[PDB]
RNA sequence: GAGCUAGCCCUGGCCAGGGUGAAGCUGGGGUGAGACCCAGUGGAGGCCCGAACCGGUGGGGGAUGCAAACCCCUCGGAUGA
RNA sequence: CCCUCGCCAAGGAACUCUGCAAGUUGGCCCCGUAACUUCGGGAGAAGGGGUGCUCCCUGGGGUGAUGAGCCCCGGGGAGCCGCAGUGAACAGGCUCUGGCGACUGUUUACCAAAAACACAGCUCUCUGCGAACUCGUAAGAGGAGGUAUAGGGAGCGACGCU
RNA sequence: CCUAAGGUAGCGAAAUUCCUUGUCGGGUAAGUUCCGACCUGCACGAAAAGCGUAACGACCGGAGCGCUGUCUCGGCGAGGG
RNA sequence: GCUAGUUGGUGGGGUAAUGGCCCACCAAGGCGACGACGGGUAGCCGGUCUGAGAGGAUGGCCGGCCACAGGGGCACUGAG
RNA sequence: AGCGCCGGCCAACUCCGUGCCAGCAGCCGCGGUAAUACGGAGGGCGCGAGCGUUACCCGGAUUCACUGGGCGUAAAGGGC
RNA sequence: UGGGAGAGGGUGGUGGAAUUCCCGGAGUAGCGGUGAAAUGCGCAGAUACCGGGAGGAACGCCGAUGGCGAAGGCAGCCACCUGGUCCACCCGUGACGCUGAGGCGCGAAAGCGUGGGGAGCAAACCGGAUUAGAUACCCGGGUAGUCCACGCCCUAAACGAUGCGCGCUAGGUCUCUGGGUCUCCUGGGGGCCGAAGCUAACGCGUUAAGCGCGCCGCCUGGGGAGUACGGCCGCAAGGC
RNA sequence: CCGAGGGUAGGGCCCGUGACUGGGGCGAAGUCGUAACAAGGUAGCUGUACCGGAAGGUGCGGCUGGAU
């Protein structure tokens, strides 16, 4: 449930914050954090290559286990569920009976105290990871590897999930969170369940300052600029676009598809996204 | 549901004398038992309005009996609701 | 050439005093249970007033200046983008 | 004559593009406070009373020890003086009604601070990840140690009815 | 007749209205400004968004009270020149 | 929904006399769907008029009480 | 000696004039060339220093129903 | 205390038919649609046929003049949770009752907010017809919505136009569901037809609109008007 | 001290009036159509919603107070 505020300042009138209800441990695991090196949107040449970044809260990176096939057959206890600033999902602390500790992204319904496992024989239950080929068609699934042993790449965002639709040869067919229909190899791991924190999308930032805390610096309209700067720049008074709406670099930005044409994975995409 | 067993224990626990069924006390206590279950049930099935009516009817019924028993013998009422932790 | 200025990065520092009194919590009331109401407690906020500090609103002065942008009065922000 | 400053009869904005400038108001305590409202506010709305000193009686707290001394927060009564008691200094003029912009913020360092920019929020669109996109001849980086509840681009700009 | 189709709701002499100080009403002794209306909109109109909107504003209009050397209309005094 | 002399108390002031009628102090009370508070209208009765009655309407003249005396406030004198 | 009325309610009828005009009117309604309904006239009915109009009260109004009404379809059963 | 019937309510699962779209195959000159047509779709291969897949929505037969609920309403199948109700036994309580101004809850559809979902249908809207015209009816399209969760709205020909409870006043027949001494009788429900009686009539008639008591709500000529103003509710629409 | 009232300031209720504006009643000698009454020529009525010169139409759900 998202948390509202009474309108005791102009901004609190709309601000909503997450409830943090699932959260049970308020400090990360010391040996599982490392500093996040903040970039500001600058590459190694020092140049802004992604605009409007910088200035957010300091963050420690929590190391996440996006492999999991790494420790087949060894079970673990879900020790805690925690906040992670580097992602929308919460993360779950796993105590393996081995004694190793790792983090995973926390699926909807993971209970602290429960046990999870990975491998071809794992029970089809929330929290477990198996190759896709051993997961019943119809099951909703998250953190999916896109190619075997390359790490979880799909459905990691708060609330997201993928569903297994069918099988074909060495591949299963997934419905991605976008609704794309795609073949993913049978040997790729996925974890049963959807990602938690599904209310994430209902948060209302509420004020300029909150975007600022997120490291998101103000974004300025091409329309508010000059011709040296942008296709929409200039004109006396306000102006309509005056040409097909364009990015600062001139490419058209309402409809122009941009996926590379001859791309090898086209062969594995069955149906481009919906809506 | 309520089991015959659970009902009996209650019937027995509240009866004024061995064979007593249907006295005021037994009546109130049985209701209290059905009340507290429905109440619990509705806590989970909030959209079960049709059963909620029944709840109200029962709540109503227990009230009248309590009003009767309070008029007839204060001590017995005071004790009954105290035995069942009822007023609010 | 970024010892000015602009943005970002790492690491430190600063922000008198006063006011308002969110959530929560406790208690009382209420009810089938509730919602909810009251009190106390609490101490939230690009909240209020106002120094430091950061500004530069209106006016006057200055105008071979004290100064190649200053001075006086006034005025904006002042836990936050 | 100019600057900075003090006072001024009667009048009181008749000045002027404009009350520009200067007056007025001014702290604290108490009383009291409208339309409208997103029920927070509008609000210090407005408007008004009190404010020094002396004596006498009296309540609570801190430190002591439970008491004395010391320090803190008061209450009630009777008086005294002056034009005047936040007696000096620091310290809102107010109301009504429209336009624009929701709001705090930002800007043309040095003629523009605004109705401009930004802003939460709304929509279109691209992007399945060695992502799109950006920088770079390239390598390599940013995106992001993120993965469509995410990231890019564009317009619009709280909110309400559309 | 013409057109791809002929401006919907809402708003309207408007930060848009040329003619223009439009007309009518309000406020004033008197009002090219201001407010409310009307609608033959020179040349509004729906995200270059339309119409509203409490709170906010050193933004830009119009009015009133308070008070004044702003003024009738000027005089005297102080200090630095 | 209404109420701070408000509702009760103690003491006193006042009157011919009781009384928050007036004051000082103390307590937190008093009233209200059986309609407080507020608005409107009306002096009330014996009677009158009508109506089979029940009721409705009415309060002029006469008798009873009240209230007022240009609009307000005040007390003096006095059995009043 | 006057005044109202004489289509029905309601007691009291004919002639002329007029022609949806001028006019009457409490309700229903009269007047468009043979009007007992307009205006005059003769006559008639009703009251008589009176007659009639307007206003208002009760009555008829069991049409607020206590006496003494109602609610399927006339107004009227509350959505449960 | 034993039993009973039922689309009563809530949750979670889950089955087949059909429509649509996609994929594969096979095939070719039309299909579709009406009163008749046209728009539309179709040689860029439609229709009709076979196989695969996707997705939403509604549950055919059973089905009824049936059943359940206070009403609104409720229908594939399964389990769990849960309300009402009827019967038999005549065991317990000892008038503990009826109604109910306010209050509280529930309340078809449309509509509204936030988020899902979207096959078919379909306001608005485009187009074809019809027609004197045709902002319609009929045809081809089509967005909200219709569906789910949660929160609102609170209306209705929300109807039996019939408030609730009790007692009393012939029967005939059909039916659902109980319990019997199971021909038949006795309860509780749903229809029809009728005794008395009612009633303006139409009709009602042990399911009263009959004869009576209790309580509640409502009416007092049509229009203006369910409008105005005020107040209260609502995000708005709008409600009282 | 209290005190008629006067003065300052802010509120509440009510009456009158007002550019302009919304419908309503009526009149009737008009324009436009023909929504309802018959199966009223698309059964009607309905709450709601969107829409149209206008009666009205359509969607969703409901009622018979529907002809055959
Ligand atoms: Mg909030
Ligand atoms: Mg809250
Ligand atoms: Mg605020
Ligand atoms: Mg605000
Ligand atoms: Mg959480
Ligand atoms: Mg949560
Ligand atoms: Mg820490
Ligand atoms: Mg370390
Ligand atoms: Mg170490
Ligand atoms: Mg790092
Ligand atoms: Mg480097
Ligand atoms: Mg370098
Ligand atoms: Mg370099
Ligand atoms: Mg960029
Ligand atoms: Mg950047
Ligand atoms: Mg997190
Ligand atoms: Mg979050
Ligand atoms: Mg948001
Ligand atoms: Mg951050
Ligand atoms: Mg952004
Ligand atoms: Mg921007
Ligand atoms: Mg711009
Ligand atoms: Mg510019
Ligand atoms: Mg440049
Ligand atoms: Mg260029
Ligand atoms: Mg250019
Ligand atoms: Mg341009
Ligand atoms: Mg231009
Ligand atoms: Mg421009
Ligand atoms: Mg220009
Ligand atoms: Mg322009
Ligand atoms: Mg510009
Ligand atoms: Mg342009
Ligand atoms: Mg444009
Ligand atoms: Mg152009
Ligand atoms: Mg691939
Ligand atoms: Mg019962
Ligand atoms: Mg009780
Ligand atoms: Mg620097
Ligand atoms: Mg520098
Ligand atoms: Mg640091
Ligand atoms: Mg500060
Ligand atoms: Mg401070
Ligand atoms: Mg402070
Ligand atoms: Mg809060
Ligand atoms: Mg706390
Ligand atoms: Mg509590
Ligand atoms: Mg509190
Ligand atoms: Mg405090
Ligand atoms: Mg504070
Ligand atoms: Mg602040
Ligand atoms: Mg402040
Ligand atoms: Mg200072
Ligand atoms: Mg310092
Ligand atoms: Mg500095
Ligand atoms: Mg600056
Ligand atoms: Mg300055
Ligand atoms: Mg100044
Ligand atoms: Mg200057
Ligand atoms: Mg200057
Ligand atoms: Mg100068
Ligand atoms: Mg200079
Ligand atoms: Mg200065
Ligand atoms: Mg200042
Ligand atoms: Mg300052
Ligand atoms: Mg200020
Ligand atoms: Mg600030
Ligand atoms: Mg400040
Ligand atoms: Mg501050
Ligand atoms: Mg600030
Ligand atoms: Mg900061
Ligand atoms: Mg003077
Ligand atoms: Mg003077
Ligand atoms: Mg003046
Ligand atoms: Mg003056
Ligand atoms: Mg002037
Ligand atoms: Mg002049
Ligand atoms: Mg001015
Ligand atoms: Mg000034
Ligand atoms: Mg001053
Ligand atoms: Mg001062
Ligand atoms: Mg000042
Ligand atoms: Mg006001
Ligand atoms: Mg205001
Ligand atoms: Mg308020
Ligand atoms: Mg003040
Ligand atoms: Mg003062
Ligand atoms: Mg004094
Ligand atoms: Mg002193
Ligand atoms: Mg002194
Ligand atoms: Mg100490
Ligand atoms: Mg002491
Ligand atoms: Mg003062
Ligand atoms: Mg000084
Ligand atoms: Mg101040
Ligand atoms: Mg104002
Ligand atoms: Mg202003
Ligand atoms: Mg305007
Ligand atoms: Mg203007
Ligand atoms: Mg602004
Ligand atoms: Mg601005
Ligand atoms: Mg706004
Ligand atoms: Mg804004
Ligand atoms: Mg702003
Ligand atoms: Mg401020
Ligand atoms: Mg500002
Ligand atoms: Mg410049
Ligand atoms: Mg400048
Ligand atoms: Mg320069
Ligand atoms: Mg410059
Ligand atoms: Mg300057
Ligand atoms: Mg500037
Ligand atoms: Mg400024
Ligand atoms: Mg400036
Ligand atoms: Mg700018
Ligand atoms: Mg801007
Ligand atoms: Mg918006
Ligand atoms: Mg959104
Ligand atoms: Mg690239
Ligand atoms: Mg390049
Ligand atoms: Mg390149
Ligand atoms: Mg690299
Ligand atoms: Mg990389
Ligand atoms: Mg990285
Ligand atoms: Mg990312
Ligand atoms: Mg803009
Ligand atoms: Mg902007
Ligand atoms: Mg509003
Ligand atoms: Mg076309
Ligand atoms: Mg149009
Ligand atoms: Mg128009
Ligand atoms: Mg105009
Ligand atoms: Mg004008
Ligand atoms: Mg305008
Ligand atoms: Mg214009
Ligand atoms: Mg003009
Ligand atoms: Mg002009
Ligand atoms: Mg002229
Ligand atoms: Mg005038
Ligand atoms: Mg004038
Ligand atoms: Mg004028
Ligand atoms: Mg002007
Ligand atoms: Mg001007
Ligand atoms: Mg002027
Ligand atoms: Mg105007
Ligand atoms: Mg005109
Ligand atoms: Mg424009
Ligand atoms: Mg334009
Ligand atoms: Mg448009
Ligand atoms: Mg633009
Ligand atoms: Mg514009
Ligand atoms: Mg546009
Ligand atoms: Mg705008
Ligand atoms: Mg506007
Ligand atoms: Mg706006
Ligand atoms: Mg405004
Ligand atoms: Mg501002
Ligand atoms: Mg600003
Ligand atoms: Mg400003
Ligand atoms: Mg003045
Ligand atoms: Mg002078
Ligand atoms: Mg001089
Ligand atoms: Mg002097
Ligand atoms: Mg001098
Ligand atoms: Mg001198
Ligand atoms: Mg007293
Ligand atoms: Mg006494
Ligand atoms: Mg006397
Ligand atoms: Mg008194
Ligand atoms: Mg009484
Ligand atoms: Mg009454
Ligand atoms: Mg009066
Ligand atoms: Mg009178
Ligand atoms: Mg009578
Ligand atoms: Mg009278
Ligand atoms: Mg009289
Ligand atoms: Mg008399
Ligand atoms: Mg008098
Ligand atoms: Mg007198
Ligand atoms: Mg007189
Ligand atoms: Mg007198
Ligand atoms: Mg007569
Ligand atoms: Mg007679
Ligand atoms: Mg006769
Ligand atoms: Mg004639
Ligand atoms: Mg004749
Ligand atoms: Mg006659
Ligand atoms: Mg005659
Ligand atoms: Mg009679
Ligand atoms: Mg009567
Ligand atoms: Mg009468
Ligand atoms: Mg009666
Ligand atoms: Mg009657
Ligand atoms: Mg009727
Ligand atoms: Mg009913
Ligand atoms: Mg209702
Ligand atoms: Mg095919
Ligand atoms: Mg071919
Ligand atoms: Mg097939
Ligand atoms: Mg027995
Ligand atoms: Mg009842
Ligand atoms: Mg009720
Ligand atoms: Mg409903
Ligand atoms: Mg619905
Ligand atoms: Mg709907
Ligand atoms: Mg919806
Ligand atoms: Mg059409
Ligand atoms: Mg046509
Ligand atoms: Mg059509
Ligand atoms: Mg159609
Ligand atoms: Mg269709
Ligand atoms: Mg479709
Ligand atoms: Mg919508
Ligand atoms: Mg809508
Ligand atoms: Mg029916
Ligand atoms: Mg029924
Ligand atoms: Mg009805
Ligand atoms: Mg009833
Ligand atoms: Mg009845
Ligand atoms: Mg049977
Ligand atoms: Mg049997
Ligand atoms: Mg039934
Ligand atoms: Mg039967
Ligand atoms: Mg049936
Ligand atoms: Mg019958
Ligand atoms: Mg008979
Ligand atoms: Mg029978
Ligand atoms: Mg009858
Ligand atoms: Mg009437
Ligand atoms: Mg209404
Ligand atoms: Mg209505
Ligand atoms: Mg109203
Ligand atoms: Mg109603
Ligand atoms: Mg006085
Ligand atoms: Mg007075
Ligand atoms: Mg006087
Ligand atoms: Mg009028
Ligand atoms: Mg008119
Ligand atoms: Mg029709
Ligand atoms: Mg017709
Ligand atoms: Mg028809
Ligand atoms: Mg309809
Ligand atoms: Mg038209
Ligand atoms: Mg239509
Ligand atoms: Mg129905």
């Amino acid at each position: 449930a998202v948390k509202k505020f009474k309108p005791y300042t102009p901004s609190r009138r709309f601000m909503t914050v997450a409830d943090f209800s699932e959260i049970t441990k308020t400090e990360p695991e010391k040996s599982l954090v490392k500093p996040l090196k903040k970039t500001g949107g600058r590459n190694n040449q020092g140049r802004i290559t992604v605009r409007f970044r910088g200035g957010g809260h300091k963050r420690l990176y929590r190391i996440i286990d996006f492999k999991r096939w790494d420790k087949v057959g060894i079970p673990a206890k879900v020790a805690a569920i925690e906040y992670d600033p580097n992602r929308s999902a919460r993360i779950a602390l796993l105590h393996y009976v081995d004694g190793e500790k790792r983090y995973i992204i926390a699926p909807d319904g993971l209970q602290v105290g429960q046990q999870v496992v990975a491998g071809p024989d794992a029970p089809i239950q929330v929290g477990n990871a198996l190759p896709l080929r051993f997961i019943p068609v119809g099951t909703v699934v998250h953190a999916v590897e896109l190619e075997p042993k390359k790490g979880a790449k799909l459905a990691r965002a708060a609330g997201t999930s993928a569903q297994i639709q069918g099988r074909e040869g060495d591949y299963v067919i997934l419905r991605l969170p976008s609704g794309e229909l795609r073949k993913v190899h049978g040997e790729c791991y996925a974890t049963v369940g959807a990602v938690g924190n599904a209310d994430h999308k209902n948060i209302v930032l509420g004020k300029a300052g909150r975007s600022r805390w997120l490291g998101r610096r103000p974004h300025v309209r091409g329309a508010a600029m000059n011709p040296v700067d942008h296709p929409h720049g200039g004109g006396e008074g306000r102006a309509p676009r005056g040409r097909p709406p364009a990015s600062p670099w001139g490419w058209q930005t309402k409809g122009l598809k941009t996926r590379k044409r001859r791309k090898p994975s086209s062969r594995f995409i069955i149906a481009r996204r919906k809506k | 549901p309520i089991t015959k067993e659970e009902k009996q224990k209650v019937i027995q626990e509240f009866a004024r004398f061995p064979g007593d069924t249907g006295s005021t006390e037994v009546q109130v206590a049985l209701l209290t038992l059905r009340i507290n279950r429905l109440s619990e049930h509705l806590k989970v099935h909030k959209k079960d309005h049709h059963s909620h009516r029944g709840l109200l009817m029962m709540v109503g019924q227990r009230r009248r009996l309590l009003r009767y028993l309070q008029r007839e013998d204060p001590e017995r009422y005071r004790a009954l609701i105290e035995k069942l932790g009822i007023r609010g």
